[PDB]
């Protein structure tokens, strides 16, 4: 993270790149960190757990 | 006998999406050519589509022939976008396969496959 | 961990961490490479009675489908709706 | 160097693994999914595990249960450190890789 | 059948028996079912083979050093359920598996006994019985065998 | 006869080396029946739909990598961006193509 | 005498092609991820002298790291015939030796050595790390052998 | 025949073709492409080989596993040719230089090494031997080269009585010293030519129909102790054929006329450099020596190949001579060379 | 001051090595001077140390003999020289070296460990262990017909 | 509760039974049967008519919101007049909840698109073009995706070989990589492994 | 034991051996026939018959689990001896 | 539970302000970043020195193939064919047939090893530990044909590696 996380190189490099709205992210059937980066609240370890 | 098209609704239909797609690849083959830098002529490459379609020209249903042009324009779209390369336009001919005579004696000579 | 005294300081100061704690390399602190023989345990079917396989046969109690509905009041959802997710009381902003 | 529009052609990788599971028995087909996400092994491993389970209507053990929790989430760091230091291998940070391959 | 033993003893072993050059026995597999005591009755016709003995140690056999060679001696391999009786030019060479059925019809005589050529990477393994009712119903000799 | 035997049991039990033999030959048979099952996978919903015939081999084995819908969605997320950003925004993705492709 | 001449630099010439053996940045599946493993720390490829670099025309060997489908295999055939020589390929992991445990699909080569011609196997599924790096020294030793020099004084 | 080389399959790499083949020479021109065609249907073949082990690497690609077999041998050394051909039931000798060394001259490799392997084979029992001479091979020639391979050609009869031996013309190919030949004479500007080319008859043939007629020969019983000639469908100028060169390739063609003496001269030139010379004084005699032609001998048409005109292969081997400009031209941009009727 | 104390260590690694040859041997042998305690030495030379206090992989190696199996092996060293009985110790399988845990003996096991013969004469040809599957008919050696 | 049993769930059996028939009584029109598993996963069988009505009142109805689309695939059956059964796996992150969509079609008969209800389908019609031979009507860019260029056949069809019917290799002569009919130095190993005793009584087929 | 064939190449335990005309031994030149040269029906020749005095007798071929499976060896026939049918190895009944 | 990762205002006062100037303009953040790369070039590094130094590796580790023998010197191979069965890739190739003292055994036993997936299941299935993987992982080879191992290679392995096997199988067969 001292590396990445605020370095303005880093920033502008991944800032506002490859935008993806909750709804898109939806119907083109995303999951994961795809789904959570975009505000959704969803994760299968939470919401179906498993063992 | 009631059943659903794809695109025609008869074999006279068909036969008109055939003439379309005989016409796309008759006036691609010179590009064909051209672009895949390949060593063989335009007549040479027109008489194989021409070959391709021929093997086709008993079908009567009109559902099989639909399904045809279907697959002839994917291959026409695969080989004018260069998504094809030399290799795959090369196959049609099968320059490599040596001859594999087609006569009783001629198999009966080299192994058991009739 | 052979690092003179001034070279942990010089890399102590440029991280802004105390890199001495956690080193990345190990040393004496990993288990042995031979260790004493085990002896695991046996699981709840290791019985001499009251022990019949009918009854503890997972695959046999499996069932077809249920038919519900085929071609041979209130509205509902599949289930209840979800519940709202909390807030982390750890850490709720990062 | 503006992207008009992007044509991801794939296959390259497409080795029939659906195909060949249908020849093979079920303990048989369980190494194909080390070679599916091949950085994330231990998760395709009890995605696969859970589904015959399933099937078969059997449960596993609790400490097994407890293994596969705690090997799965260290197959996420395994993922997670080659996920994010090859995006910024590609993006030209090239030092993080090297520091967290050594984890 | 269950999954585990809880059978904490010694098991009985048994001596094994010459009864000619097609069929090999490893008796200690025998589970008595006297199937092959019934066949070779009532479809052979030779009264050759029995029970000898009583209770755990009942044993079947010949008694005496007899071999059973009849011309449908091979087929009391197939309905012995158990490998106490293995067909001795078999023996070890394959497992069945790997091995594909070929449906076919034996020449070995006029009978036309309906039999399934078993074959592994290009060779023939062994002969088996197909069943047919109304020819060798799922019998064959042991020429064909 | 779903998990083989510790070695020692399959050394010593009649039935212990019978299910040995028969797990490690024909191998356990699954009743019959499809799922779709699913986990949050470090790359995301990673699934498989299972169909079983009744028999010890699957009938259909379709595997759902999360990185399959996501390279699809790569044409829509490019949009408006240079080369440069086209580079990014397949290492965000975090795909792995043994599994996109399988 | 020329015999001990061309002999010395032989040893010259062999020496600078395997202490600088510039693989191609070429991978194709979950080796490719233990290829990443011998660039690491742990091993550092890098202080042999073995540097990684893209483009085919500043490579030295091609590492086949991973499945070659019929689909790539023309690409990989391209670029090897791109790079200049002399080139070496190393076939690493069962799938490039020989189709591994996709043998018998429809869309892959059975090996890599039917598309190009193979100096060095690694066997493995993956092979280690450390199995590469052998492998990686293997071809060294090979090139070390080299009588180049010496057979075309005798031509 | 024994039972491990009775012919199974269907024709292809994994096949049993029965063939068991050793190939001297097999590392250059005509080389590749024999052992292209054996490896294809499944064949044994053995490359004994004298060159460095990663100047064979191309062949190995060619044959199933185990198919090829490479051992190193020396054409001096008579033990190491016994060795490669002691189990292979043909043996093909394409061994050939087309300058002298200082270590090996004309006489060696046409005739002392020909010799050699053809008496070893005997002596092994090897059944078949087929044997490459030159269709120009005459003992009166103004070459050495192809006096040689007159000498070599009448030793390879004696020693192997049953011998196949095949005259081929010029062969073009990708890989010829030919066409490829005549088109690396740009760099020099103009085109030398004795006697401007108009004394000169070629009948060049390709590669590929020579690789198939060596191929039928093995399997053709009727080919023992025979004496083929595997010449192009088409005798051309040697001006005629220059100019079709420079015209595929899109070069400008600037030919002119040197006489003998002159070219002889220049050939001398060359043959100072001590690798590969670019020409030689016995390499300009060969190319303005006329084809001979040879009704009396069988071709391939005996053989049962159909020869390829050289219209039809040129671009092949030349479009890697163009520049950018023209490098997409298409093979019927250009006319036809006059064939002499 | 410890500049002068690290001098003295990498002074002293020149002593540990019995002298500035000895010294150079290692460093262009094996690219590392550092001095551990002799573990021990196998049958063809190579000699095993330890250092405890290096970090974990670095703690134990390895100085190839100089020949082996009649090879030169002064700079043509590979890892498959390593025979098996110290291959477990350098490898950290376990913690005991082969001074201290012996192998257990047996009349099959090689009495001399072999290296990786790949591009040798020694190297390893397959071929099919089985014998011929089908015996031809041999016609007689008299013209009777 | 026996330790190597996987425990029943009524609660959500019973849930998805009373879904089943809600979606059941909605649609009519398409609905030919509905099933909940012993192990509560809920298919919904359609007429293929019905693809887009069905998918697009689970995705939109205000009681269903099935906003994703978790999977989509094939499976051939050749004993069936209609070998091709189409799957639709669906999420609802509203209800925390799945369902399944099935359908079928032959080998000549298109199947709409559902690309218009959910963008994820493209690539997995495209699968399932390449894959099995369905075509499927009003798709934005039908083509193969996982087969090589100009590849021939259905590798996903039960009758489709293993090993295919062609493969590959460098050709010095062409200097190009050539297809070829198939040889293989190994056949695959057909193994037989099914044991003739009945193994789930629950499942046997009337005689 | 490792014979030779007339022809110099040695016979595998299986009894491989390229026969005099062959063409597959070419594989050979240059290099060589890999043979292992314990054979283990020598071997197992070499152990001593034991002598047990019980009627039946188990094997498990040694080492507890590191064996085989354990079976149980009749040794009723004074004519032979029993012989372990996993490890080989020989039993008989004294007196 | 979540929490946010990208959720935060900065503050609006002066010296704030005034931070994230002196921040910009003078690269403060960046400087940081050099003083990380800096106390890695001070940090003994993690390479060790191969060949002569060997990444550690454990009992159970899954390398090249041997076929063992009991301690008398028989073969435990006996041609059972579960391995066969088992092998995910069939890169196992098995005959066998009564040996000459009635043995059951193996006439060939080859194992691809350009097809072999190094899985571990061949191991698990024998019922005699005849079939192991060895932990040797240095056998790389010039040709393809090297690495299809028949019965003769194997069993030379077995007797190669028999000591460091034996002392390996020993520390886990407790775990099995
Ligand atoms: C051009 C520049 C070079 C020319 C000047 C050369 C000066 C002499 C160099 C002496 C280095 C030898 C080190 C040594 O004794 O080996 C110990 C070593 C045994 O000690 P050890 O057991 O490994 O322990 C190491 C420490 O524990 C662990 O290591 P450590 O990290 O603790 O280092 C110990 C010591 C080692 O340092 C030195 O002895 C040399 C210091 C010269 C600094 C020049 C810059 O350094 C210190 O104690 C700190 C003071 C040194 C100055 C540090 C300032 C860093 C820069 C400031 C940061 C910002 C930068 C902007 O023995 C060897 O390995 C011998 C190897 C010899 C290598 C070649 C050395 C010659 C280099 C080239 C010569 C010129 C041609
Ligand atoms: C311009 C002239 C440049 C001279 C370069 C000198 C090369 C030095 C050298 O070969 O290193 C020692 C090398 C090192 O040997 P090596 O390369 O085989 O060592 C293998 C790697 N280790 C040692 C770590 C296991 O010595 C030689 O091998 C002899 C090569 C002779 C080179 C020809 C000289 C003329
Ligand atoms: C008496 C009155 C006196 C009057 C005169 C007073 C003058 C002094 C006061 C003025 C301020 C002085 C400092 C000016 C330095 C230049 C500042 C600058 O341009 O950097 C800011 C620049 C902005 O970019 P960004 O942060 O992305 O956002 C900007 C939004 N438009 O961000 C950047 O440029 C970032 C650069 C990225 C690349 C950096 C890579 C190297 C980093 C390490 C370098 C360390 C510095 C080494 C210097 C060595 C010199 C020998
Ligand atoms: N136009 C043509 O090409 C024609 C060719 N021929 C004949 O065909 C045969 C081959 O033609 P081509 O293949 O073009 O010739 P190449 O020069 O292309 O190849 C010659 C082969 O001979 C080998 N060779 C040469 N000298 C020696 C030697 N002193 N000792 C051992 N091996 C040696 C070379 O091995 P290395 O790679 O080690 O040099 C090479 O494999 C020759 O006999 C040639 O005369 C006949 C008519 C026309
Ligand atoms: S048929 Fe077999 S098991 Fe039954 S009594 Fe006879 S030998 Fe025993
Ligand atoms: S296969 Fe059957 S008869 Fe043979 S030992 Fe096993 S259970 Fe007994
Ligand atoms: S050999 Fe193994 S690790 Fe390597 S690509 Fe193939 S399956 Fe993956
Ligand atoms: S390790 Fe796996 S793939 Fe290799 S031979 Fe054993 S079972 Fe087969
Ligand atoms: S190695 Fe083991 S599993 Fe394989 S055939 Fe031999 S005894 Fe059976
Ligand atoms: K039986
Ligand atoms: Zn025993």
């Amino acid at each position: 993270e001292e590396m990445l996380t605020n370095n303005r190189i880093w920033r502008n490099r991944t800032v506002d790149i490859g935008i993806v709205t909750a709804e898109d992210a939806l119907n083109y059937g995303f999951s994961g960190v795809m789904l959570r980066g975009s505000g959704i609240q969803w994760d299968l370890r939470k919401t179906q757990p498993y063992d | 006998t009631s059943v659903k098209p794809i695109f025609s609704r008869d074999m006279n239909e068909a036969k008109r999406r055939v003439r379309e797609l005989y016409r796309a690849w008759y006036r691609e083959v010179p590009n064909t050519v051209h672009l895949f830098q390949l060593d063989i002529s335009v007549k040479q490459g027109r008489d194989k589509v021409r070959e391709m379609f021929k093997k086709n020209a008993h079908i009567t249903d009109p559902r099989v022939v639909d399904l045809l042009v279907i697959k002839g324009k994917m291959e026409l779209e695969e080989t004018i976008k260069v998504w094809k390369q030399r290799t795959h336009v090369m196959r049609f001919f099968h320059e490599t396969e040596a001859p594999r005579p087609k006569d009783f004696l001629s198999k009966f000579y080299v192994g058991h496959d009739p | 961990a052979s690092a003179t005294r001034f070279i942990q300081w010089l890399r102590n100061w440029a991280s802004g961490r105390d890199l001495q704690a956690k080193l990345q390399l190990r040393y004496q602190e990993i288990s042995k490479r031979t260790q004493p023989p085990p002896k695991l345990p046996v699981g709840p079917s290791h019985k001499l009675s009251n022990n019949y396989y009918c009854t503890r046969d997972g695959r046999r109690e499996a069932m077809p489908p249920s038919i519900v509905m085929s071609s041979q009041k209130k509205a509902v959802s599949p289930a209840p709706p979800i519940k709202r997710w909390e807030l982390s009381q750890d850490e709720p902003y990062l | 160097e503006m992207v008009r529009k992007c044509d991801p052609h794939i296959g390259l990788l497409h080795r029939g693994t659906e195909k060949l599971i249908e020849y093979k028995t079920y303990l048989q087909a369980l190494p194909y999914f080390d070679r599916l996400d091949y950085v994330s092994m231990m998760c395709n491993e009890q995605a696969y595990s859970l589904a015959v389970e399933k099937l078969l209507n059997i449960r596993p053990p609790p400490r097994a249960q407890w293994i596969r929790v705690l090997f799965g989430e260290i197959t996420r760091l395994l993922n997670h450190i080659m996920a994010v230091t090859t995006h910024a291998l590609d993006i030209g940070a090239m030092t993080p890789f090297f520091w967290m391959f050594e984890e | 059948g269950s999954d585990r033993s809880r059978f904490l003893e010694g098991k009985r072993a048994v001596e094994d028996k010459n009864i000619g050059p097609l069929v090999k026995t490893i008796m200690t597999r025998c589970i008595q079912c006297t199937r092959c005591i019934r066949f070779a009755s009532e479809i052979a016709g030779v009264d050759d083979l029995g029970t000898t003995g009583r209770g755990n140690d009942m044993q079947v056999g010949t008694y005496i050093e007899k071999m059973f060679m009849s011309e449908l001696s091979g087929n009391i391999i197939d309905i012995c359920p158990v490998g106490a009786l293995t067909s001795k030019p078999y023996a070890f060479t394959a497992r069945p598996w790997e091995t594909r059925k070929t449906e076919s019809i034996d020449v070995m005589d006029a009978v036309g006994s309906n039999i399934v050529v078993s074959t592994r990477t290009g060779e023939v393994m062994r002969i088996l019985p197909r069943m047919h009712e109304d020819i060798n119903e799922e019998w064959i000799s042991d020429k064909t065998r | 006869k779903v998990s083989p035997p510790k070695r020692a049991e399959m050394k010593t039990s009649m039935e212990s080396l019978i299910h040995h033999f028969k797990l490690y030959t024909e191998g356990y048979q699954v009743p019959p029946g499809a799922t779709y099952t699913a986990i949050e996978a470090p790359k995301g919903e990673f699934g498989v739909y299972l169909v079983s015939d009744g028999s010890s081999r699957p009938y259909r084995c379709k595997i759902k990598a999360p990185g399959f819908a996501h390279l699809a969605g790569l044409d829509k997320m490019s949009k408006g961006h240079m080369l440069a950003d086209v580079v990014a925004i397949i290492g965000t993705q975090d795909i792995v193509f043994g599994e996109v492709d399988r | 005498r020329g015999e001990y001449v061309v002999a010395k630099l032989d040893d010259l010439i062999n020496w600078a092609r395997r202490s600088s053996l510039w693989p191609m940045t070429f991978g194709l599946a979950c080796c490719a991820v233990e290829m990443m493993h011998m660039a690491a720390p742990r091993y550092d490829m890098d202080r042999f002298g073995v540097v990684f670099r893209a483009s085919p025309r500043q490579s030295d060997v091609m590492i086949v790291a991973g499945t070659l489908t019929n689909k790539m295999a023309p690409a990989l055939r391209k670029v090897y015939d791109q790079m200049p020589e002399p080139r070496y390929v190393v076939s690493m992991g069962s799938c490039a030796n020989g189709g591994g445990y996709y043998h018998y699909s429809y869309s892959v080569v059975r090996g890599c050595d039917r598309i190009v011609p193979v100096d060095i196997y690694v066997p493995g599924c993956p092979p280690t790390a450390e199995a590469l790096l052998y492998g990686i020294l293997q071809l060294q030793k090979k090139i070390k052998r080299e009588k180049r020099l010496r057979i075309w004084y005798r031509r | 025949l024994h039972h491990a080389v009775i012919p199974h399959g269907k024709g292809g790499r994994s096949s049993v073709s029965g063939i068991v083949a050793t190939v001297f020479g097999a590392t250059g021109f005509l080389g590749r492409y024999v052992v292209n065609h054996l490896g294809r249907m499944g064949s044994q073949v053995i490359v004994p080989h004298r060159c460095e082990p990663y100047d064979t690497m191309h062949l190995r690609p060619m044959g199933d596993l185990g198919q090829i077999i490479f051992m190193d041998w020396n054409g001096r050394d008579k033990d190491s040719i016994r060795r490669a051909v002691e189990h292979s039931s043909v043996v093909i000798n394409l061994v050939g230089r087309e300058w002298e060394t200082q270590n090996f001259d004309f006489e060696d490799v046409f005739v002392k090494i020909p010799q050699a392997i053809a008496q070893v084979s005997k002596e092994a029992g090897v059944e078949k031997f087929i044997h490459i001479s030159h269709l120009n091979a005459d003992i009166k020639s103004s070459s050495k080269y192809l006096r040689s391979k007159a000498v070599g050609e009448k030793e390879v009869r004696e020693t192997f009585p049953e011998a196949t031996i095949i005259k081929p013309a010029e062969i073009f190919g990708r890989e010829d010293r030919f066409l490829n030949y005549f088109a690396n004479i740009r760099w020099f500007g103009g085109v030398p030519l004795i006697s401007l080319g108009k004394k000169t008859v070629k009948q060049p043939v390709y590669i590929v129909d020579v690789t198939k007629g060596i191929i039928n020969a093995i399997k053709d019983p009727d080919a023992r102790g025979k004496t083929f000639a595997f010449v192009g469908p088409s005798r051309y100028l040697l001006f005629d054929l220059v100019q079709y060169v420079f015209a595929v390739a899109h070069r400008p063609f600037l030919p002119y006329p040197l006489p003998h003496f002159a070219y002889r001269w220049i050939g001398r030139l060359f043959e100072i450099s001590p690798f590969e010379p670019w020409t030689t004084r016995d390499k300009v005699e060969r190319i303005h020596t006329t084809d001979k032609i040879l009704p009396h001998l069988p071709g391939l048409e005996d053989l049962g190949v159909e020869a390829t005109p050289l219209e039809l292969k040129a671009i092949e081997v030349l479009r890697r001579h163009r520049t950018y400009r023209w490098l997409s031209s298409e093979i019927e941009d250009v006319q036809p060379a006059k064939t002499i009727p | 001051m410890e500049l002068l104390q690290v001098l003295k260590r990498g002074l002293q690694q020149v002593s540990g090595h019995g002298g500035l040859r000895g010294y150079l041997r290692v460093l262009f042998r094996a690219n590392d001077v550092r001095v551990g305690t002799l573990v021990g030495e196998d049958k063809y030379g190579n000699k095993y140390y330890e250092d405890n206090k290096q970090f974990f992989g670095r703690h134990r190696w390895v100085i190839y003999t100089t020949e082996m199996n009649g090879k030169n092996t002064f700079w043509d060293v590979d890892g498959s020289m390593v025979p098996p009985e110290w291959h477990r110790w350098l490898h950290c399988m376990t913690d005991d070296p082969p001074t201290v845990k012996p192998p257990t003996a047996r009349k099959f096991i090689w009495t001399n460990h072999k290296f990786n013969l790949s591009g040798t004469p020694q190297q390893y040809v397959p071929y099919s262990t089985t014998r011929k599957k089908i015996q031809e008919w041999v016609p007689p050696s008299t013209p009777y017909k | 509760t026996r330790p190597t049993v996987r425990p029943r769930n009524d609660v959500a059996h019973k849930q998805l039974s009373a879904f089943g028939e809600y979606v059941a009584e909605i649609l009519p029109k398409y609905v030919q049967q509905v099933q909940v598993s012993c192990f509560n996963e809920l298919e919904i069988c359609i007429h293929p008519d019905g693809v887009i009505p069905v998918l697009t009142f689970l995705r939109d109805h205000s009681n269903a919101q099935f906003k994703s689309l978790a999977d989509l695939t094939a499976v051939d059956i050749p004993t069936r007049q209609n070998r091709f059964e189409i799957v639709y796996n669906l999420l609802s992150l509203r209800f925390n909840s799945r369902i399944r969509v099935k359908t079928y079609t032959d080998e000549l008969t298109p199947i709409e698109s559902s690309v218009p209800v959910y963008k994820a389908a493209n690539w997995y019609e495209r699968e399932i073009w390449d894959m099995f031979g369905v075509f499927f009507a009003n798709h934005p860019d039908l083509r193969r995706i996982l087969t090589d260029y100009g590849f021939e056949g259905h590798p996903f069809r039960k009758d489709f070989p293993l090993s295919g019917y062609v493969e590959l290799r460098y050709d010095d002569e062409v200097k190009r990589v050539v297809a070829e009919p198939v040889e293989l130095a190994q056949e695959f190993r057909k193994f037989d492994l099914n044991s003739p005793w009945e193994a789930f009584p629950a499942y046997r087929q009337p005689p | 034991g490792v014979r030779t064939s007339p022809t110099g190449e040695k016979v595998t335990h299986t009894g491989q051996v390229y026969d005099d005309g062959d063409y597959r031994k070419v594989r050979f030149v240059g290099r060589q026939k890999e043979v292992n040269e314990n054979f283990a029906i020598d071997l197992i020749a070499e152990q001593p018959v034991s002598q047990v005095g019980s009627r039946v007798i188990s094997c498990d071929g040694g080492g507890g689990a590191l064996g085989h499976p354990r079976v149980y060896i009749n040794l009723d026939k004074e004519t032979k001896t029993g012989t372990c049918g996993y490890c080989g190895l020989q039993f008989r009944q004294q007196h | 539970t979540y929490k946010y990762v990208n959720l935060r205002e900065p503050s609006m006062d002066m010296k704030s302000v005034t931070d994230r100037a002196a921040q910009t303009l003078l690269w403060t953040e960046l400087i940081r970043g050099l003083g990380m790369t800096l106390s890695y070039l001070f940090r003994e590094p993690a390479t060790i020195n191969y060949p002569f130094e060997k990444g550690p590796l454990s009992p159970r580790f899954r390398g090249e193939h041997a076929l063992r023998r009991y301690p008398s010197g028989e073969e435990r191979c006996i041609a059972c064919k579960l391995c066969e069965a088992v092998c995910p890739a069939q890169a196992i190739t098995i005959e066998a047939e009564p040996r000459a003292d009635g043995s059951r055994r193996t006439t060939r036993y080859d194992i691809d090893m350009t097809k072999c997936i190094y899985c571990g299941f061949c191991q698990e299935a024998c019922p005699v530990d005849a079939i192991v993987e060895g932990p040797n992982f240095e056998f790389s080879t010039e040709t393809h044909e090297e690495l299809l191992y028949n019965k003769e290679k194997l069993l030379n392995n077995g007797d190669k590696w028999e000591a460091e096997i034996a002392a390996n199988i020993q520390a886990d067969y407790l775990y099995r």
